[PDB]
């Protein structure tokens, strides 16, 4: 992969983090696109921010690790940007992803686990 | 299924100056530990219930803001004047502390700093102009830096990937250097030259910490078991594990027995050398534990990171939880304690670096 | 001790030998999501299919088509629609996790997968001598597959529980926010990970004073979360 994705999401928790993007389309939680997750992160709206590793130039979104961490913000990419563009429910590839927060919504707990494993993941 | 490689002969008069170095340093260090048992215990009692009165007592002055990113290690300096930290910039500012005011910022990195470590020669034995300092980075990257340059001396490109940290034998002729090819190097001062590449676990290693006699380097990496290479023969001399998740931090006790390892599962671990045992399972942190520091010289504490916002301390022997050193509002990205013991410092997510002393 | 036994190997044992030592293994499936046009065209497709096959049934002539849809004739389509609705609760009758397999995806939903490592809590209550709200932990564990104990003991009782993740977050939802306890409260003092798990079941072991608790949680290799829950405890009770 490209050496300034980081942190890099493994298996396991990439498939839990596509399950829970995934969800989050599903909730109406999920703001697909690097500038709706740069206009989430300055809103302060956004619970986590996955990115995708395949998207050349990764610079196109490597503003927004910056971002995530002037908002207090996890941020962990994904190995792909094809398969977090299906796991946003649609066809073409998405190289950045803000789930968002929302008014007591049921995924908060996930979406808390979440946030704890993939600020794990930046160390 | 051991097997064995042919090195330079480099590598082998660097061993036996490391035989020659670290068997008088083990042999005093083993004189003053006997000649510290000898004296009566009422004395050493009240002189560790002195310290914990003071341990307990440790409040944070001089929080100071490092950079526009998040700080990854700080290592003081011995006489304990500066500090540097390795910001996620490329800079790798130095701190004269405990008045934390900045002196001549290190620029000359890219990407994410590990860890900045100073001489052990630096301030006390070692001119400003010289080597005085080893930072590496996110990238294949290990160099040197002097105290008067903010620009680096003679780099190390032996690495391709990302070096997690590094630290310096207590000669200082060598630096050891975690590297993420599942493999650490051990790079030399003199020679300027790579003597050892020593592959011994199955995933990336992460932190090297040398026993402090210059004898031993404990290791241990992202595949959770932490080695202890003698530098003298090669031959991992007491594999440690027990640890599920990686191990983020290791360190040699300055009594020659202990090695806290702390990991990723929340634990740190006290393992013996005198015993190859895990002495004591300290059930540290609400999350990961990555720096982990004894005390200097005489070695009475041991101070775990984490990355929920606090640091502990905890009694040695006996882990004890004496004082959890919160207040930061990040994951605290490695640490330091003073070469003196006064003096404690732990970067953080938070952008800050802080001191914490006795009041 | 004399010379540490490093130094009693090589006081000569040193040459031009770096090693590669023993290496041991540390202690992946992905899903696919569709999107809802695809949704919509792969339902269409195996209902277009599905329709296919049964008209192709009705083809082979193994019986005649299904049911197409002033008393006598609504009365026989009243039949006709009683058989209707009864073919549905049929087909609802008919796959219906009967009475146990709802117990075993209950079973498979609660019992993750631990080795690959178990999450530990450890709590501290002041007072658990509550026989509902012991009830409520002993249950709960036992339901959550989690193991553990509860040691009781005066002003410091120790509720270590040891579990997959799922469990974990659902016992520190019960025990901190659920369970209503009141100068009586219950704190969270650790949670981690160990490498496999180390008690047999949630059995509420018991001893008034400190050192036969910390004996029996030396029996399971766990005495450091008694040593750090008592000595949080008797900190907090200093300060």
């Amino acid at each position: 992969v490209n050496p300034k994705a980081y942190p890099l999401a493994d298996a396991h928790l990439t498939k839990k983090l596509l399950d829970l993007v995934q969800q989050s389309c599903n909730y109406k939680q999920l703001r697909k696109g690097a500038n709706e997750a740069t206009k989430t992160l300055n809103r302060g709206i956004s619970e986590f921010i996955v990115m995708a590793a395949d998207a050349e130039p990764l610079e196109i979104i490597l503003h927004l690790p910056l971002l995530c961490e002037d908002k207090n913000v996890p941020y962990v990419f994904v190995r792909s940007k094809q398969a977090l563009g299906r796991a946003c429910g649609v066809s073409r590839p998405v190289i950045a992803c803000s789930v968002t927060i929302k008014e007591g919504s049921q995924l908060k707990q996930q979406i808390q686990s979440i946030q704890q494993s993939i600020e794990r993941l930046l160390v | 299924q051991t097997w064995y490689h042919e090195g330079p002969n480099s590598l082998k008069v660097a061993r036996l100056w490391i035989a020659n170095y670290s068997l008088p340093r083990a042999m005093k260090r083993l004189e003053e530990a006997r000649l510290h048992k000898e004296i009566p215990e009422t004395t050493r009692t009240s002189q560790m219930q002195e310290l914990h009165k003071s341990l307990r007592s440790l409040n944070n002055f001089c929080s100071q803001i490092g950079d526009d990113r998040p700080i990854s290690y700080c290592h003081f300096s011995p006489n304990s004047k500066m500090l540097a930290t390795a910001c996620w910039s490329g800079l790798c500012k130095l701190w004269s502390v405990p008045d934390c005011n900045l002196l001549h910022t290190l620029r000359g990195h890219n990407t994410n700093v590990g860890a900045i470590v100073f001489h052990p020669k630096s301030t006390v034995s070692l001119d400003p102009k010289d080597v005085n300092l080893a930072s590496c980075a996110a990238d294949g990257s290990v160099k040197l830096w002097s105290l008067d340059s903010d620009e680096p001396v003679a780099d190390i490109e032996g690495h391709t990937v990302r070096v997690a940290r590094v630290m310096w034998h207590p000669s200082g002729r060598f630096l050891g250097t975690t590297c993420y090819d599942r493999s650490w190097r051990l790079w030399d001062l003199e020679a300027q030259e790579e003597i050892l590449h020593q592959e011994g676990h199955s995933m990336g290693v992460y932190d090297i910490a040398f026993h402090q006699d210059g004898s031993l380097a404990g290791t241990g990496g992202l595949d959770a078991f932490g080695r202890v290479w003698d530098l003298r023969t090669g031959r991992c001399i007491m594999f440690l594990e027990g640890h599920l998740k990686e191990i983020y931090g290791i360190n040699f006790s300055p009594n020659g027995y202990h090695i806290a390892t702390g990991s990723g599962d929340n634990t740190c671990k006290v393992w013996d050398l005198r015993q190859r045992r895990c002495v004591y399972t300290i059930p540290a942190h609400q999350n990961l534990v990555t720096g982990v520091k004894f005390e200097p010289i005489h070695g009475n504490f041991l101070l775990t990171g984490a990355y929920d916002n606090t640091a502990k301390i905890w009694t040695h022997p006996g882990w004890s939880p004496l004082k959890t050193l919160a207040g930061h509002e990040g994951k605290v990205m490695g640490l330091d304690i003073s070469s003196d013991g006064q003096l404690i410092a732990t970067c953080s997510y938070d952008r800050t670096f802080k001191l914490w002393m006795a009041e | 001790p004399e010379i540490e036994w490093w130094d009693s190997y090589i006081i000569f044992g040193i040459t031009n030998l770096v090693e590669h030592p023993a290496q041991l293994n540390p202690p992946v499936t992905l899903g696919v999501y569709l999107t809802k046009k695809e949704q919509k065209k792969l339902r269409r497709q195996t209902r277009r299919e599905a329709q296919k096959e049964l008209q192709e049934k009705v083809r082979l002539g193994l019986m005649p088509p299904p049911e197409p849809k002033p008393t006598k004739v609504e009365a026989h389509v009243r039949a006709q629609m009683a058989k209707r609705q009864k073919a549905h609760e049929e087909a609802n009758a008919a796959r219906k996790l009967t009475a146990e397999q709802r117990k075993v995806k209950k079973i498979k939903k609660l019992k993750e997968d631990i080795s690959q490592g178990v999450h530990i809590s450890v709590y501290r209550v002041r007072n658990l001598s509550n026989p509902a709200k012991k009830f409520k932990i002993e249950a709960n564990a036992g339901q959550l597959y989690l193991t553990g104990v509860v040691v009781l003991h005066k002003d410091v009782n120790v509720v270590v529980v040891e579990g997959g993740p799922k469990a974990q977050k659902k016992f520190k939802r019960l025990m901190l926010h659920r369970i209503k306890w009141d100068t009586n409260k219950c704190v969270l003092v650790w949670e981690g990970t160990a490498k496999d798990r180390s008690f047999g079941e949630m059995k509420f072991k018991q001893c008034p004073t400190e050192n036969m608790a910390r004996e029996h949680f030396k029996k399971h290799g766990a005495e450091h979360y008694w040593d750090l829950a008592l000595s949080e405890s008797v900190l907090e009770s200093t300060d």
